C-alpha cells in the first residue's frame, strides 16, 4: 500500500477564535544517545606476521604504516575517554541526596541509587544495563571511568538537580524546595506559578505515573536501546571481519605462513608472503578508516549528549523539540552502557476549549492591550487570561495598558474596563 | 590492576584527583620518601546539600569571572603534486 | 595441527568422533589428546602493550 | 597547556607531512627506493616490476594521507561551525544556554584572534556569598493567597520579605509586589503574614 503521512486535521481557524487549554498532562519521555565505544588496540606486527621471522623482516620494507595505524587507535581511545569525561563529569563536587525524601510529594526512589545492592545504580539503570549485553593481536582496553564512577556522577547530577534546581551548574549549590523549583519551571515556560501550587498533588501523581510507565517499558521491548546495541554490533562485526580476513589467500597458495615456509624455498615464498602482507595491510587500513569514521560519529553524538546534559539537566532550555516534545521543565540523566539516557519532563496541554477573542478593548476611547495574557469571551462577558492555561480574570486597569485610540486597531470590540 | 600488571608504583588506599590516567579507575601520581603512587581516582568532594521543605539559599554577593576558550578554525593548506611525488 | 598456547584442562565434552574444536570466527581453541583421549583448552599466550 | 588545541592540530599536520615525505625512503618490496638506482642497474623489461611496486606503495601512501586529511578537515569544519555559532550567540548577543558561553550566567563575550583558531573571553556572572533563609510558597492575609510576581518570599527569623532570586534585596511585601490567586487551604506550606497596602 501507499504509506499515509497521518490523519487529515482541518484546524477551525478564523479571525476571532482562539483555543486555550484548561488542563495539562506531565509527560516524561526517554532518549538514548551514544557517548563512547569499545577501545581497540590491534598489534600491527602480530596480526600480519604472527610468530614469523621472515615476515617480520619483510614487513619493515613498508615504512611506518604500523606506527600510524597504532597511533590512530591510540587517538581513538583517548578521544573516547575525553568524550566520556565531557558527557558525565560536569560537576566538580559530588552531591548526595538527604535521607528525607519530602520532595513536595514527588517520588524519585525509582531513579535514585539504592544501597541495598553492590552496584550503586538505580532501578532504571539496572534495567538498562540488563538489556545491552584476546587473539591475533586484538586487545580491548578498559575505560578510565568505570560503571560505578559513571553511576556516582549521575547520582550527583540528579541530587543537585532535585535539591538546588539549576544553581549547581552556574556556581554553588543553593538549596531550594522542589515545589518552588517546579514553580520556577512553570514561570519559565510562561505559566503562572499558582497553577502548580493549586494542583501540586495532581502534578506529583502525573509525574509518578509517568515514571512508572517508563519502568513498564525497557523491560519488555527490545527496540528501545537500539542505538547502543547497533554500535556494539557494528564494532563486533568489524572485529569479526578483521579476524576472518586472515583466512583469505589474496592470491597466495595458502593462508598459513607456516604452510608456505614449509613447502617453498627462501626465494619463491617471498612473493606469497608479500601478497599476504599486502592483503592484511589493506584490511588493517580499511578497518582503521571505518573505525575513524565511527569514532567521528560517536564524537558528534557525545558532543550532542554533553550539550543536552548542560542545557536540559543543568538548566531549563527554551529550545523547541530539543529537550523532548513539549514545553520542557526538567530532565534527569541515567547511566547506560557506552551511552546516556535522558528522562525529559515536559509540559503538554490536554484539554482545550474554543473562545471568542479580540485584539484590544476600548472603554473611554482608549485602546487597552493585555500586559501578559489574551482577551477571551465565553459568549456574554469578556475576561483576560494567560495563554498556556485558562484562568479567566476580570479586565482591570492593573492587567491592561493603554495605547492609542479605537479606530487604529482592527477587530477591537467594546467592553468595560474595571478600575480598582 | 584490572587494566594490567603495574610495576614500580606503590598502591595507596587514599583517594586523590586523577593525575596520570592508567585505566579501570586507577591513576598514578608523583607524591610522597618520594616515589610514584597508584590510587583509585576520586570524582570530587562529598557535599550534602542542606535540603528541606522550608529552607532556601539566596546569594548576597557576586564575582565577575572571565574565562577563556580556544577553538580551532582552520588548518594549513596542502597541495601535493601527485606526479612529482610518485615519479619525481 | 600447530600453534602456540597454554593447554589448560577444559570441560568441553566432545563427541566420540570429533578430534579438535573451534570457537566462533574459526579459531582452534580446544584439541583432544590422541593417547589419553582427554580434552583441553588452547588459550593464546599472554601479550600486550608495554 | 592552555593553547594545546591548536598546537595539537599543528603537530598532527606536521607529523602527517613528515610521514608522507619519509614514505619515499621505503622499498615496498623493490630492490631500492631510488628510481635512478633501479633504472641504472636493470634493463627496460625487469625494472618495470620494481617501478610498479614503488608506484603502488606511494599511491597507497597518498591515498592514506588524503583520507586522514579529509577526516581532519571534517573535524576542523565541525569545530569551525561551533566557533561560528559561538561568535554569533555569545559575542553578538546574550545567550541563555547553560554552560555554552562559559560556566555561569553569561553576560558578554569578547573574541580574540589566534593562529588557526579563535579565543573567546566569556564574561559570566557567578554568585559568591549565599545565606540561609526560611521561605514560604504563599502568604495569606485576609483569606486570600498571595504569590510573588518576580521574586521569592524569605524570612530572617522574625519578619518576612520578598526579594529576587539571584540576589538578596529584601523588600516589604506589598500589594504591588504580589498577586492574589485562590484561598489559603489549597496551597501546601502557606504561612500567615501581613500584606502591606500602598
Ligand atoms: C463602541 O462604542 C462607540 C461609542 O460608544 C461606538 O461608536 C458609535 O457608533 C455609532 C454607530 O455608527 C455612531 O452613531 C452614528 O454616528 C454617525 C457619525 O459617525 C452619525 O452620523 C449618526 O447619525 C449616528 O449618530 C456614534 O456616533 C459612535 N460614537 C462615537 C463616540 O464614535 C461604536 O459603534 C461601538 N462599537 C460597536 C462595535 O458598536
Ligand atoms: C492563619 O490565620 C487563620 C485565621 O486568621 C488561622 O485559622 C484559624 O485557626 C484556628 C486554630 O485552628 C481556628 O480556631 C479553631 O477553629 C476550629 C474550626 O476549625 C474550631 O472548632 C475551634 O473551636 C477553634 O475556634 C480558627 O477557627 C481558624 N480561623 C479561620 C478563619 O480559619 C490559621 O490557623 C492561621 N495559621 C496558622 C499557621 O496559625
Ligand atoms: C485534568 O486532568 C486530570 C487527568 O486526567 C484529571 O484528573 C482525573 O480526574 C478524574 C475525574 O475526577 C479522576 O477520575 C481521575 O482519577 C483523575 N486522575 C488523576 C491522575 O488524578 C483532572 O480532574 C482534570 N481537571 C480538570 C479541571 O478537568
Ligand atoms: C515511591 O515508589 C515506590 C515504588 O513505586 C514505593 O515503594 C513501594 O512501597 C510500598 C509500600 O509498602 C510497597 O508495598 C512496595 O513494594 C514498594 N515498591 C517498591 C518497588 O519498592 C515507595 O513507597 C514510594 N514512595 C513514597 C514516598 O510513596
Ligand atoms: C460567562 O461567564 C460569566 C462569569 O462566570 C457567567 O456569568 C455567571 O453565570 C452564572 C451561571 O449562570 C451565574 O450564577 C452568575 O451569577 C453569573 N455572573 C455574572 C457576573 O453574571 C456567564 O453565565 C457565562 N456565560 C456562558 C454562556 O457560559
Ligand atoms: C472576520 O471575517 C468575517 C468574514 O469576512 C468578517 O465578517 C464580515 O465583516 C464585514 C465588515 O464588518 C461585513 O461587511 C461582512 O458582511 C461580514 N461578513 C459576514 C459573513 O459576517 C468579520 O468582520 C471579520 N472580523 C474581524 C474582527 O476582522
Ligand atoms: C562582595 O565581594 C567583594 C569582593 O570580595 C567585596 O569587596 C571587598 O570588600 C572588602 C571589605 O572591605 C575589601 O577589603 C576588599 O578590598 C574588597 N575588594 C574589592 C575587589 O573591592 C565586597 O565588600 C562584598 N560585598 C558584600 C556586601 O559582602
Ligand atoms: C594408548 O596407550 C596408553 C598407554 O599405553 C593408554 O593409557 C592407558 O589406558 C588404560 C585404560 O584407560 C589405563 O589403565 C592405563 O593406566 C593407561 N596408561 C597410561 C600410561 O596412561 C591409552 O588408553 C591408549 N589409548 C588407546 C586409544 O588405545
Ligand atoms: C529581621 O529583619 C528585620 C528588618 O530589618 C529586623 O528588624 C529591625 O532590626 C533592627 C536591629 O535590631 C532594628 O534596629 C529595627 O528597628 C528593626 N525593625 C523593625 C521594623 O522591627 C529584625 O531584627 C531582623 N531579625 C533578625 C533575627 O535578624
Ligand atoms: C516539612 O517537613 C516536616 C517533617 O515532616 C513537617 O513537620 C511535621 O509537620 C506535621 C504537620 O504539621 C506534624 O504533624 C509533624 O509533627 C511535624 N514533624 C516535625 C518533626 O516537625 C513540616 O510541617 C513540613 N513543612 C511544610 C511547610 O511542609
Ligand atoms: C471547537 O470548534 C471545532 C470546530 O467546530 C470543534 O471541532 C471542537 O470540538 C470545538 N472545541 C470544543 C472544546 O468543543
Ligand atoms: C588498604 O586496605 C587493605 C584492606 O583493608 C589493607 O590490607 C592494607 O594494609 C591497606 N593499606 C594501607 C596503606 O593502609
Ligand atoms: C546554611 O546551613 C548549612 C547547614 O546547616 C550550613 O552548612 C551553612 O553554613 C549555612 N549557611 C550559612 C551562610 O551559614
Amino acid at each position: 500500500y501507499t504509506m499515509s503521512l497521518g490523519a487529515e486535521n482541518s484546524v477551525a481557524y478564523s479571525n476571532n477564535s482562539i483555543a486555550i487549554p484548561t488542563n495539562f498532562t506531565i509527560s516524561v519521555t526517554t532518549e538514548i544517545l551514544p557517548v563512547s565505544m569499545t577501545k581497540t588496540s590491534v598489534d600491527c606486527t602480530m596480526y600480519i606476521c604472527g610468530d614469523s621471522t621472515e615476515c617480520s623482516n619483510l614487513l619493515l620494507q613498508y615504512g611506518s604504516f604500523c606506527t600510524q595505524l597504532n597511533r590512530a587507535l591510540t587517538g581513538i581511545a583517548v578521544e573516547q575517554d575525553k568524550n566520556t569525561q565531557e558527557v558525565f563529569a560536569q560537576v566538580k563536587q559530588i552531591y548526595k541526596t538527604p535521607p528525607i525524601k519530602d520532595f513536595g510529594g514527588f517520588n524519585f526512589s525509582q531513579i535514585l541509587p539504592d544501597p541495598s545492592k553492590p552496584s550503586k545504580r538505580s532501578f532504571i539503570e539496572d534495567l538498562l544495563f540488563n538489556k545491552v549485553t584476546k587473539f591475533n593481536g586484538l586487545t580491548v582496553l578498559p575505560p578510565l571511568l568505570t560503571d560505578e564512577m559513571i553511576a556516582q556522577y549521575t547520582s550527583a547530577l540528579l541530587a543537585g538537580t532535585i535539591t538546588s534546581g539549576w544553581t549547581f551548574g552556574a556556581g554553588a549549590a543553593l538549596q531550594i524546595p522542589f515545589a518552588m523549583q517546579m514553580a520556577y519551571r512553570f514561570n519559565g515556560i510562561g505559566v503562572t506559578q499558582n497553577v502548580l501550587y493549586e494542583n501540586q498533588k495532581l502534578i506529583a501523581n502525573q509525574f509518578n505515573s509517568a515514571i512508572g510507565k517508563i519502568q513498564d517499558s525497557l523491560s519488555s521491548t527490545a527496540s528501545a536501546l537500539g542505538k547502543l546495541q547497533d554500535v556494539v554490533n557494528q564494532n563486533a562485526q568489524a572485529l569479526n571481519t578483521l579476524v576472518k580476513q586472515l583466512s583469505s589467500n589474496f592470491g597466495a597458495i595458502s593462508s598459513v605462513l607456516n604452510d608456505i615456509l614449509s613447502r617453498l624455498d627462501k626465494v619463491e615464498a617471498e612473493v606469497q608472503i608479500d601478497r599476504l602482507i599486502t592483503g592484511r595491510l589493506q584490511s588493517l587500513q580499511t578497518y582503521v578508516t571505518q573505525q575513524l569514521i565511527r569514532a567521528a560519529e560517536i564524537r558528534a553524538s557525545a558532543n550532542l549528549a554533553a550539550t543536552k546534559m548542560s542545557e536540559c539537566v543543568l538548566g531549563q532550555s527554551k529550545r523547541v523539540d530539543f529537550c523532548g516534545k513539549g514545553y520542557h521543565l526538567m530532565s534527569f540523566p541515567q547511566s547506560a552502557p557506552h551511552g546516556v539516557v535522558f528522562l525529559h519532563v515536559t509540559y503538554v496541554p490536554a484539554q482545550e476549549k474554543n473562545f471568542t477573542t479580540a485584539p484590544a478593548i476600548c472603554h473611554d476611547g482608549k485602546a487597552h492591550f493585555p500586559r501578559e495574557g489574551v482577551f477571551v469571551s465565553n459568549g456574554t462577558h469578556w475576561f483576560v487570561t494567560q495563554r498556556n492555561f485558562y484562568e479567566p480574570q476580570i479586565i482591570t486597569t492593573d492587567n491592561t495598558f493603554v495605547s492609542g485610540n479605537c479606530d487604529v486597531v482592527i477587530g477591537i470590540v467594546n467592553n468595560t474596563v474595571y478600575d480598582p | 590492576t584490572r587494566a594490567g600488571c603495574l610495576i614500580g608504583a606503590e598502591h595507596v588506599n587514599n583517594s586523590y584527583e586523577c593525575d596520570i590516567p592508567i585505566g579501570a579507575g586507577i591513576c598514578a601520581s608523583y607524591q610522597t620518601s618520594q616515589s610514584i603512587i597508584a590510587y583509585t581516582m576520586s570524582l570530587g568532594a562529598e557535599n550534602s546539600v542542606a535540603y528541606s521543605n522550608n529552607s532556601i539559599a539566596i546569594p548576597t554577593n557576586f564575582t565577575i569571572s572571565v574565562t577563556t576558550e580556544i577553538l580551532p578554525v582552520s588548518m594549513t593548506k596542502t597541495s601535493v603534486d601527485c606526479t612529482m611525488y610518485i615519479c619525481g | 595441527l600447530t600453534g602456540t598456547g597454554v593447554l589448560t584442562e577444559s570441560n568441553k565434552k566432545f563427541l566420540p568422533f570429533q578430534q579438535f574444536g573451534r570457537d566462533i570466527a574459526d579459531t582452534t581453541d580446544a584439541v583432544r589428546d590422541p593417547q589419553t583421549l582427554e580434552i583441553l583448552d588452547i588459550t593464546p599466550c599472554s601479550f600486550g602493550g608495554v
